[PDB]
């Protein structure tokens, strides 16, 4: 049961310079490769005494990905897995999606399948890249593309990271979203959101970091991996694999959008006090201000919710704790759904990292649910875009390059539908 | 199951490559005489023996004088590891021997017999690559080497 | 790989690219003979965006000096690191324009611009990857601008698919060297807004404002203020040579700062900037280095930034920082100073972390605004020009060279437009 | 034997250094008159033998 | 790892860097009084982005060596007097007090300035180094005598992609191939080895420094 | 079982020099002719312990046979294997094959022929020779011609070097490839094509030396030719003879041309990061680059392949692997031929020079594979004949050597045959 | 580049005219022998300066 990890972009191949930082420590796995049966589904057992991963770092400009080949993780990968292209994307959808994509696709995918049958008993693919950029978003798009009509029943778990609303660092994201979702929305099949800001919040506030950089969010978003995906590298009292999520959590084919979250977000001298425990990590994960996604889920109402137990959790209290929660009456389920839950339950607890911010705890939590409140999100996005589209700002960038007005006024009404779909489904 | 799935054999068995990068073309040649004039006919005779460090396997070749009485054959035993025990056979599957079982490069002391499939043959000389090695690798002393 | 071609025109760009060279050999750590004597491995994956290996650890850099007068060429090679550049791009005439835009775009352009091509052409297809051009010159000399402008028009026709940044001092009423600077620059802005994709507007007003406010220097001879304006220039392109957290290359800026064509014209800045002496009373962390930066005083043109509004506006950080740090910064000045940023577009400042920061430093920064305050210095041209060609004066030696009374007519109209459409966004 | 590099192969026809003054010697000796040349041969009376 | 190697090599990754640690030190202790906890002692670096550099083990090395305990059951880092050392590299703070003492311009021991230019390193055996110097000089005069450019060749193996680069270096198998194949001339083993030793680099032992190889098998001028 | 091979030309007696600097060492043979069984088809013991090679070297230009002589192979060679004239054929092929032909061709048959004289099994010939050149064309197409009518029932195995497409050496090569191929046709039974681009693909392909020069080519062409006679040196499970070429891939006395591919081309660092498993190495001698000769095998159909292998190769594998290769419709074999693979299997794993490009494999694959694509061989090069041809270009080099015009035109005439064949026949 | 445009080459390098003048017509003359008579032919030999 193994699984391929593609990262596109800057944000994205950063974020997996810390998941396998992350993953090489959880099978102790040396970073030259060598140990001193879980890791089968992450690196495949290659030569004597070596392990190469399943995965491709890909992107347009070299600066990010030639600092690895460079790196303390040289002789981890393979050298034929990090691509690297010329000129950058610019922040421009059109540029990546239609000039420099329509070139390095075909190198991309040629290699997916020499990893494809490298494996066995593939179970789906999972890519991580943040919307706001024009690589990240556009080729990120466009790869998931073909990846759809060569594969097309390979769950692909899509893990983006969302413009925050006050928050930013471009000025032409509100364009990239707009124009990378309008793919997103009918390719993926369990896209997980994430901002930069409400991770802000969390480091502030648990961790008592006042100031955080993107290692240390590139680095507890390794956790929400590392979790949701233990269950298959170690053997659970409640197993849930990679087609759960996709039959758990869509209600309808176009609502696939998890706000995460993940509990407890300790630190080290903390972790002394706190009797930690599982009826108080469960109401943590569903407490707002610990939610990696920038909205107020009490202005809406949960379609599902799905919640991962790792370390020492008896499954009698995860009972007594689900039921308390579904007691309060703070957090409301909506009418089309009175079994609102996917427990599941493993065994390995969470790894520390020597370096790393979050404590050795005996258990954790990793909930990802889906509600409605998610549609404010694009709500949101959609207002900040049709702001600047009124005056046809930034447009002559993407229509220069060689796209038209017409993906502009045709993505616009797609995000209309979608929004219409949630105030639907609220009913 | 993975075989069955699809899976690179020497990767299902595993510890292969790493000895054969280190020990490429290493070979430990020792020079065996095997006594046999105690039969009723026949005489006693000089072989060598091959100890790929690459494989474990161990190959006896036959040396031929001019004008011998002998028929040339090259080799005289496949490359195939010593079993070094009786195994108690099964018809249906040649037996799988485990390196325990099988000799080993430490069990070669020059002055022994060994007990090739019956034939006890007396080895009595090694290579300069050889003696070096066992002076390197087991702390021999130049006494046992001669 | 991402290579950056760097052309100086005329005796106001070469002195400033001498310093320009200086500085950048140095954040490299290469010596005026032209050899490596740096510590960092980090100053060496890089240098192919500014130098070529030449024989046994010898580094050219990619420059092309050019102007109309053997003068310059002499100073340039005088001072220290003059013994680095290629002697065959020192492509130079001999009689000197003479401050006329007409004899420097109609007459010597005429028969030394096709020699320049010649060895632009040969820079540029001797590299892989051509991130953009690089040009430095000014706007009120003669073949400062018009011999300048017309190199850019041959070129946007050769690679018309790549970007072109051009540092261009401009002319000021309070520092008025030549007397038909009116007639240099309106003559030269009408085609950089056809040609040149974004030029950073510089000019010798407000750096020495600088030099006396806060670097409180006595005497700033023209050593320091090119000295400051060679590190900005220096700063833009740190995220090609060096690598960062959120990487910014050129293209990324551009396409981030230019929401309409025709408005491309950048006013700059840097951070920080201290004199000696209150150098070791101070805080160096990231929210001076932002209230320092939005000072409207810190901008290095004649220009009051509050004015007008900024369209857009960017920040490239350098050294080791907290991006929350800087991020939540740039969302202060935004909530704060709410109007003077526009309304229809939301999010106004882009950011962008890299991880070496200058010679010396711990942290620096940098300050790119688009801002529709830069209207005014064309305002001031735009009626020094109309006060002078009402009645011709100083036109017979235009009119006499190749240009008619149209141009000038079309150029004022040109210019007219464009300052109309920076008061009409705001 | 003589196998060092600079010895040739009889079938060499490239140049040696003075193999027109040579006679009813076989090439690889010849390339050793050369060389070490004996008294009697003309090739060291041109070149150790006092004027 | 001992206490000398992971201070010298922090050192010399905060100088060539320009990195400012204060900043993720201050924050964890907002009373100025010194002594930050240990977990957020190792933050700050993880913040610094030393991470990358060097090794977990190097960090926790320093982590104990700078350990105090304010309490019998309470165990801190003095950051003080380690941030102390830590400008002690760049200059030397509270020089009013003593003008007669003369500071350096950069700190010597940390910096090689001619890491491409010359082999500083020496073998502690003679015989290598004698064997090493006799290797090279049989193969800077057969250069010579050919007229064969050498850095020209090992500039392919090291710009590619495909290759695990570090500016400056080929790998191993990489350095022996452009040595015999590009290369007319023919080199052993032995030789090889001694040619690896000498050039090797000490932070990642697999990396072959071919420009101060070719710079002494031949010099430019 | 014996076998001689003859180098005629620069070409020819180059590659002979990467040749026989493999078989050497992969024997143990020290450079200068004895040991600190199997080499019985290559070296001839002599007296004391010094073997001495079954081959021939003889060009006309004494410039690069005299290298040998003085270069590292020394003592290794005998005096008089290596033939040398005193000028050369200058790209003129009647130069080569009548003027000096005539002169020293009669002295080298009388002198392979005391090599079959110690020799008591001979197996056949195998040639080495550019039919571009002025000897490899010439006095190959003279001494071919000569060795037909003394032994004629023995196979000959011609590994000759053809003008590349597009690249090219010299000027005159289209006129000295035909006259040569008019002759190539009826003496050499199995002719094995190789080029000199397609090999300067896979050095930047695979071995990504970006410039690489002729001893990368030479090197990896002495593997490609030890590796199809692994099967007389040394024991394997399944060997196949020389003679099984002259049964197993000719069907028509005409149709006797093949492509040769050969895998696993990997350096040393990306070797031991890939999982070299017999499913791909038999996948990647398919692919249309891999092959030594510059022609798509995709046009075309393939009439009969032959699989080598080598090294620790496990014969079930075999089968499931080539079982995938009928299935493929990618390519497609000639319904005249439903079964059309030759597998061999050997024990020995591939050596590799020391310093070479090449990495230690535990197994190893070539292919030999006739197809009809390499009608377009002689189609595209024949076009190029005829323009130089009525401009009459270059010819009063001939002319005046002592041929004439006829043979200009009827071998022009003859290649034309061989297009209908391989028309004809892929119908 | 006054070489290019016309200068006399002789005023380039310069300092010239100024020895021409003062030592027109001046030599200094030397008897040389040369010893070779140690080669495989020919003798010593005497010339001039
Ligand atoms: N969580 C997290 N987000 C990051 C990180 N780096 C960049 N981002 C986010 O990524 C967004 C832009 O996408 P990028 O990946 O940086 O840019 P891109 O997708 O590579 O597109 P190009 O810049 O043209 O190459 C920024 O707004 C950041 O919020 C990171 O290290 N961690
Ligand atoms: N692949 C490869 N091709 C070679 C090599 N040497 C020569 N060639 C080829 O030989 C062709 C030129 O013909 P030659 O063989 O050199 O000439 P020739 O046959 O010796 O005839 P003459 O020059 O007249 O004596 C070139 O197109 C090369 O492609 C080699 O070492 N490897
Ligand atoms: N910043 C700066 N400006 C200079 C320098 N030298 C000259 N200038 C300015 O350049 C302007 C005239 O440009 P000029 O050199 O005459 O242009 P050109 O004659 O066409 O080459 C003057 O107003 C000066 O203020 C210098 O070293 N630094
Ligand atoms: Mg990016
Ligand atoms: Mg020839």
């Amino acid at each position: 049961r193994e699984v391929i990890s593609i990262h596109i972009g800057q944000a994205g191949i950063q974020v997996g310079n810390a998941c396998w930082e992350l993953y090489c420590l959880e099978h102790g796995i040396q970073p030259d490769g060598q140990m001193p049966d879980a890791f089968n589904t992450f690196f495949s057992e290659t030569g004597a005494g070596k392990h190469v991963p399943r995965c491709i770092f890909l992107d347009l400009e070299p600066t990010v990905v030639d600092e690895v080949r460079t790196g303390t993780y040289r002789q981890l990968f393979h050298p034929e897995q990090l691509i690297s292209g010329k000129e950058d994307a610019a922040n421009n959808f059109a540029r990546g999606h239609y000039t420099i994509g329509k070139e390095i696709v075909d190198l991309a995918l040629d290699r997916i399948r020499k990893l494809a049958d490298n494996c066995t008993g593939l179970q789906g693919f999972l890519v991580f890249n943040a919307v706001g950029g024009g690589t990240g978003s556009g080729l990120g798009s466009l790869l998931l593309e073909r990846l759809s009509v060569d594969y097309g029943k390979k769950s692909k778990l899509g893990f983006t990271v969302y413009p925050s609303p006050q928050v930013s660092t471009a000025v032409v994201e509100p364009y990239n979203s707009v124009l990378s979702t309008h793919s997103l929305l009918e390719h993926t099949d369990v896209a997980v959101m994430l901002d930069n800001e409400a991770i802000y919040d969390i480091c502030r506030r648990s961790l008592d970091i006042e100031r955080p950089t993107y290692t240390n969010l590139n680095r507890l978003i390794a956790q929400v991996i590392s979790s949701l995906t233990a269950s298959l590298r170690f053997d659970g009292a409640l197993n849930v694999d990679i087609t759960e999520f996709q039959t758990n959590l869509v209600p309808y084919p176009r609502i696939h959008f998890m706000l995460s979250s993940y509990a407890p977000i300790i630190s080290a001298e903390k972790a002394y006090h706190e009797q930690l425990s599982v009826a108080e990590i469960t109401n943590a994960a569903f407490e707002p201000a610990s939610m990696m996604v920038k909205c107020d889920p009490r202005h809406g109402k949960y379609m599902a919710c799905c919640l991962m137990y790792r370390g020492d959790v008896v499954p009698k209290d995860v009972n007594a704790s689900v039921a308390t929660i579904k007691t309060k009456r703070t957090i409301q389920f909506v009418d089309w759904c009175p079994t609102g839950f996917k427990c599941g339950i493993n065994y390995q607890p969470p790894t520390v990292v020597p370096g790393g911010d979050l404590a050795k705890v005996q258990r954790a939590v990793c909930m990802i649910s889906n509600s409605t409140a998610i549609g404010e999100i694009f709500s949101r996005l959609d207002h900040k875009f049709d702001l600047m589209y009124a005056k046809r700002a930034f447009v002559h960038w993407y229509v220069g390059e060689g796209m038209e007005e017409g993906e502009f006024s045709e993505a616009r009404e797609d995000l209309a539908a979608l929004e219409k779909d949630f105030e639907e489904v609220g009913a | 199951v993975e075989a069955r799935l699809g899976k690179p054999s020497h990767l299902l068995d595993g510890d292969r490559l790493r000895q054969f990068l280190e020990n490429n073309k290493k070979v430990l040649r020792f020079w065996c005489v095997w006594d046999e004039r105690t039969t009723m006919y026949g005489d006693r005779r000089p072989y060598v023996l091959h100890y790929y460090l690459e494989d474990d396997s161990v190959e006896v070749l036959e040396i031929n004088e001019n004008n011998s009485g002998r028929d040339p054959f090259p080799v005289f035993l496949k490359r195939g590891p010593l079993p070094k025990v009786a195994v108690k056979t099964n018809t249906t599957l040649n037996p799988k021997f485990r390196k325990d079982q099988c000799y080993n490069a430490g069990d070669f002391r020059l002055g022994l017999f060994i007990n090739v499939l019956g034939r006890d043959f007396y080895l009595h000389d090694a290579d300069t690559f050889t003696k070096q090695w066992y002076k390197d690798n087991l702390g021999y002393t130049d006494e046992e080497m001669s | 790989m991402r290579e950056i071609v760097h052309i100086q025109g005329g005796q106001c760009g070469n002195q400033i690219g001498a310093k320009f060279w200086e500085v950048v050999s140095d954040e490299h750590g290469i010596d005026p003979t032209g050899t490596y004597h740096g510590d960092s491995d980090l100053q060496l994956e890089r240098i192919n965006v500014y130098f070529n290996e030449a024989t046994g650890g010898r580094y050219v850099p990619r420059a092309i000096l050019m102007d109309l007068e053997p003068g310059t060429m002499d100073s340039v090679r005088s001072g220290p690191y003059g013994q680095i550049f290629r002697p065959d791009n020192f492509v130079f005439g001999q009689t000197g324009a003479g401050n006329n835009w007409a004899k420097g775009h109609y007459t010597e352009g005429a028969e030394l611009i096709d020699s320049v091509l010649d060895v632009v052409r040969k820079e540029a297809e001797s590299c892989d990857c051509l991130q953009g051009f690089q040009v430095c010159h000014s706007l009120g000399g003669g073949t400062g601008s018009g011999m300048g402008t017309l190199l850019i028009s041959k070129i946007r026709e050769e690679y018309p698919d790549r970007m072109m940044l051009t540092f261009s001092v401009v002319p000021s009423p309070k520092v008025s060297d030549t007397v038909v600077e009116p007639y240099n620059a309106t003559l030269s802005v009408h085609q950089l807004v056809e040609n040149a994709d974004e030029c950073m507007v510089l000019d010798n007003e407000a750096l020495y404002d600088i030099c006396f406010r806060t670097l409180k220097l006595t005497t700033p001879t023209f050593g320091d203020l090119n000295h400051l304006i060679s590190a900005v220039m220096s700063g833009i392109t740190c995220c090609l040579r060096f690598p960062g957290q959120l990487n910014a290359d050129l293209r990324k800026l551009a396409v981030n700062l230019i929401p309409f064509p025709r408005l491309h014209f950048f006013m700059v800045g840097f951070t920080p900037l201290t004199s000696r002496g209150s150098q070791q009373y101070r805080a160096l962390t990231v929210p001076e280095l932002t209230q320092q930066m939005w000072d409207a005083k810190n901008m290095m043109c004649a220009a009051d930034p509050r004015h007008g509004r900024y369209l857009t506006a960017s920040a490239l950080f350098r050294g080791r920082m907290s991006t929350k740090e800087v991020d939540e910064q740039m969302l202060n000045v935004q909530n704060k100073n709410s109007s003077y940023f526009v309304e229809w577009i939301p999010n106004n400042v882009k950011s962008s972390v890299c991880d070496i920061p200058p010679k010396g430093l711990k942290m620096s920064a940098t300050f790119i605004g688009n801002s529709t305050a830069i209207q005014e210095m064309f305002k001031r041209v735009s009626e020094q020009f109309t006060a002078m060609f009402r009645r011709k004066a100083f036109l017979h030696w235009y009119t006499g060279e190749g240009m008619d009374e149209m141009e000038f007519t079309e150029a004022e109209s040109n210019m007219n437009d464009l300052v109309s459409e920076y008061q009409q966004y705001q | 034997p003589f196998t060092e590099p600079e010895w040739k192969i009889p079938g060499y026809t490239g140049y040696v250094q003075g193999l027109q003054e040579t006679y009813k010697k076989t090439p690889v000796m010849a390339q050793l008159e050369t060389k070490d040349p004996s008294p009697e041969s003309f090739i060291y009376t041109r070149t150790q033998t006092a004027p | 790892v001992t206490l000398e190697s992971a201070m010298k090599r922090l050192k010399q990754h905060v100088y060539k860097q320009r990195v400012r640690v204060k900043d993720f030190i201050m924050d964890f202790d907002k009373l100025n009084s010194g002594y930050v906890f240990p977990n957020h002692f190792l933050s700050a670096l993880s913040m610094a982005g030393i991470d990358k550099y060097l090794s977990p083990k190097e960090l926790e090395v320093i982590c104990e060596t700078y350990k105090v305990q304010r309490d019998a059951t309470l165990v801190m880092v003095d950051h003080r007097t380690f941030l102390h050392e830590l400008e002690l590299v760049f200059t030397v703070p509270h020089l009013e007090k003593d003008p007669l003492v003369e500071v350096a311009t950069e700190p010597a021991d940390l910096l090689d300035k001619t890491r491409y230019l010359k082999s500083s390193r020496v073998l502690q055996p003679p015989e290598r180094e004698e064997a090493v110097q006799a290797v090279i000089c049989r193969l800077s005069d057969v250069c010579y005598k050919r007229g064969q450019p050498v850095k020209a060749f090992f500039d392919d193996a090291a710009r590619d992609d495909h290759s695990a680069k570090l500016f400056g270096h080929v790998t191993l198998p990489q350095f022996r191939q452009v040595l015999t194949t590009k290369l007319d001339w023919v080199v052993s083993d032995p030789e090889v080895s001694l040619l690896a030793a000498k050039f090797l680099h000490e932070d990642k032992p697999e990396f072959i420094n071919y420009i101060a190889f070719s710079c002494t098998v031949d010099p430019p001028e």
